[PDB]
């Protein structure tokens, strides 16, 4: 699709979930936008 | 029930004569329809008239 999906420097219409608290079962769609917390410190919707 | 997102609907209707609680008798349900929706159902509610 490089002749199509590639536009200028990037296309943000196609996104993905990079982080998840565990391994998700197959054939599942996760729309949760919650910030991934790897520690015990509360993220509160911001990076840190 | 569900299998990998396949909702299994098994419907059986038989006439009975009952006061309260449950009658004692054997029943084998039959499939009605199939709804391969593929969504997670964590809760349900019964609708009444
Ligand atoms: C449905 O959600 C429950 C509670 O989060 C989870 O335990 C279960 O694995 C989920 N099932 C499916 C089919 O996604």
């Amino acid at each position: 699709s490089n002749n199509l999906d590639s536009k200028v420097g990037g296309n943000y219409n196609y996104l993905y979930r990079l982080f998840r608290k565990s391994n998700l079962k197959p054939f599942e769609r996760d729309i949760s936008t919650e910030i991934y917390q790897a520690g015990s410190t509360p993220c509160n919707g911001v990076e840190g | 029930k569900n299998i990998d997102g396949y909702f299994k609907i098994y419907s059986k209707h038989t006439p009975i004569n009952l006061v309260r609680d449950l009658p004692q008798g054997f029943s084998a349900l039959e499939p009605l329809v199939d709804l391969p929706i593929g969504i997670n159902i964590t809760r349900f509610q019964t609708l009444l008239a």
